[PDB]
C-alpha cells in the first residue's frame, strides 16, 4: 500500500499489523552425527608398569 | 639376595654366622626383562646393572 487517498471511495481492505502472528511448525533435525571415540595418537602406545 | 622368614642376622650364632647380612627390598628380577612393556607385546626398553640405582 501506498498510503494514497481515494477521490470519492475510502481503501478499507487495507491496514497494517501491530503484532505478529504465533503458527505452529512441523519437525526440524533428528539428532547429531558420528563423533569420535578414543584416541587415535594414543593407540599402541608403549607403557611402562614393572614393579620395582 | 637371600630371603628367609627368622629375624636373625647372618653373622649371628643362631644364623650361618658367615658374611655380612643387608636388609633387601622388593623380589629378585632375572637380568634380561624388567617387566611392563606394551600392551599388545611389543615390550619396552629394560634396566640392567647392578647396584645401580634406575
Amino acid at each position: 500500500w501506498y498510503s494514497p487517498g481515494g477521490g470519492y471511495s475510502q481503501r478499507t481492505d487495507n491496514d497494517t499489523h501491530t503484532h505478529t502472528i504465533s503458527g505452529s511448525v512441523s519437525l526440524g533435525r533428528d539428532d547429531i552425527s558420528r563423533q569420535p571415540i578414543n584416541t587415535l595418537p594414543p593407540f599402541r602406545a608403549a607403557h611402562i608398569w614393572r614393579r620395582i | 639376595y637371600r630371603i628367609g622368614s627368622y629375624y636373625i642376622t647372618e653373622e649371628d650364632i643362631n644364623p650361618g654366622d658367615s658374611i655380612s647380612l643387608g636388609f633387601g627390598s622388593w623380589a629378585k628380577v632375572t637380568g634380561v626383562i624388567m617387566g611392563t612393556g606394551v600392551v599388545n607385546p611389543d615390550g619396552s626398553v629394560p634396566n640392567a646393572q647392578r647396584v645401580e640405582f634406575q
